[PDB]
């Protein structure tokens, strides 16, 4: 439970946990597809690609080296797992990649065998992954003309027009050394690292920044992708949520978790403390549904997701749901928000201390990156501990009650009535 | 025959100004609720075969 880290010319960081078996060394970066734009869209997709590529990705595996990757909206990341003795041949592919081979990764050759990749795999993705194409197009809608309503995997169309060029040109701007952070976890120790790394000098393109934007807005709209060849009805629906480094980061997801998630097959699931389940399965108003307090450096957003083959009762779905979002202003009770708080916990638990090194890698990075430093898992239940009904209250006032939304789905969304309807339910009348 | 007459112009002059606001004003709230429908965007992308 050790946050450890130190800044010499690279800002290092590492969580080092004794009984681990491996070990994951890496750098992951300030900047993510809200730094890309409408028409170069997709190139932080690209560059996980190819350094995943069979070519790189053969290199490391003789040497008995895994290789990971994850892009996301404020970050990006690149990663390479080891056992707990060869903690510095991961150094040297990481250096060998990101500064010898920024020009072998990228032939004629092997860029084309990838782009053919990764546009079979977007196009998969709209084809087949609803739940996941519907909360993509969720934030498309809800943050338009800004940032964060750029797609992670990128755009079909700015994928085949993308060229060589443009990852020079977006590398060289972004994968700067400060809009970085070296992350290493798994078992080895702060200062095993940071000798290993403060050995090699050589800073490469020192004092440069990345540029500048136009800060994310919310904006209550919807974009409604019909589609009645589809077997059920995917939708997702949310208001401006929190951003992480946020005095209600926690209140919120602790009012997401009340809600919770719910799955209609799993016995279990069917006998949770959520009033809503009352409401839901007398006429079996869905498969699932999900909510979620999702948040990034400039907003976020706090919603649900749900996906149901009962197309001619969505109307109640979405109207017993925000019935009871309407109660977290008014009505909600001492031992929901106390339900809450332990589960919260668990979930809490689960995510941050996981048997899987490069979970943490990312973790670490992401969040010493916005905030400087890491919030300890047993500082963040002090804080979770500490919250009231009134501050579930005075938050849902702000947040949701009366309050614009944004709407996405696809599939049989016929029932899926029109916004102001929607929109009139994030209030009740009263005298 | 027309014992009302003066009463009658009366109570009409305070009719016409109300149900005249009234008039008005339902128009300005029936716009906005309609404002979504009214600026609504379509697109058509041809689903393959």
């Amino acid at each position: 439970a050790e946050v450890t880290q130190l800044s010499n010319g690279i800002v290092v960081a590492t969580e080092h946990n004794p009984s681990a078996h491996t070990a994951s060394v890496g750098v992951v970066f300030g900047s993510g597809a809200a730094n890309e734009n409408p028409y170069n869209n997709g190139v932080s997709n690209l560059w996980k690609n190819i350094f995943l590529s069979k070519e790189n990705s053969a290199v490391a595996a003789k040497e008995g080296l895994a290789l990971s990757s994850n892009i996301s909206r404020d970050f990006q990341s690149y990663i390479v797992s080891s056992l707990p003795g060869s903690t510095d041949k991961s150094l040297d592919f990481l250096n060998q990649s990101f500064i010898q081979q920024k020009a072998n990764l990228l032939s004629s050759s092997n860029f084309e065998a990838t782009k053919k990749s990764v546009l079979k795999q977007v196009q998969d993705f709209e084809d087949n992954d609803h739940p996941n194409r519907v909360l993509e197009h969720l934030h498309s809608t809800a943050f338009q003309n800004t940032p964060l309503s750029l797609p992670t995997r990128g755009t079909l169309e700015s994928l085949e027009n993308l060229v060589v060029a443009d990852l020079e040109s977006f590398a060289n701007n972004h994968f700067l050394n400060s809009n970085a952070v070296v992350v290493g976890t798994g078992n080895i120790k702060h200062e095993d690292l940071v000798n290993s790394i403060e050995s090699k000098n050589l800073s490469l393109q020192t004092g440069t920044k990345p540029v500048l934007k136009k800060k994310a807005a919310f904006l209550g709209s919807e974009v409604r992708l019909r589609d009645d060849t589809l077997p059920k009805a995917w939708i997702s629906l949310a208001v401006e949520g929190e951003p992480v480094n946020s005095p209600n980061y926690f209140v919120a997801k602790l009012a997401a978790q009340i809600f919770g998630s719910y799955n209609a097959f799993e016995p279990a699931s069917r006998l949770q403390g959520i009033k809503l389940l009352d409401n839901i399965q007398e006429y079996q108003l869905c498969d699932n549904f999900n909510h979620f307090s999702l948040s990034y450096k400039d907003s976020g957003l706090w919603g649900f997701s749900t996906a149901t083959r009962n197309v001619t009762m969505i109307d109640d779905l979405i109207h017993f749901t925000l019935k009871q979002w309407n109660r977290l202003t008014i009505s909600v009770t001492d031992t929901e928000v106390e339900r809450a708080k332990s589960l919260l916990k668990l979930q809490l638990g689960q995510l941050y201390e996981s048997g899987n090194p490069v979970n943490d890698a990312n973790l670490l990075g992401a969040e010493v990156l916005i905030k400087g430093s890491k919030l300890s898992l047993g500082e963040a239940f002090k804080k979770i501990d500490a919250i009231t009904v009134k501050d579930v209250k005075a938050w849902a006032g702000k947040r949701l009650w009366d309050q614009d939304i944004a709407i996405a789905g696809t599939g049989q969304i016929e029932g899926l009535l029109d916004y102001m309807r929607i929109r009139s339910d994030m209030s009740m009348m009263r005298w | 025959a027309e014992p009302e007459h003066d009463e009658r112009k009366r109570l009409g002059l305070k009719t016409v100004i109300i149900l005249s606001s009234l008039y008005l004003l339902s128009i300005w709230v029936k716009k906005f609720k309609w404002a979504g429908i009214k600026t609504r965007k379509f697109v058509f992308n041809p689903p393959k075969p």
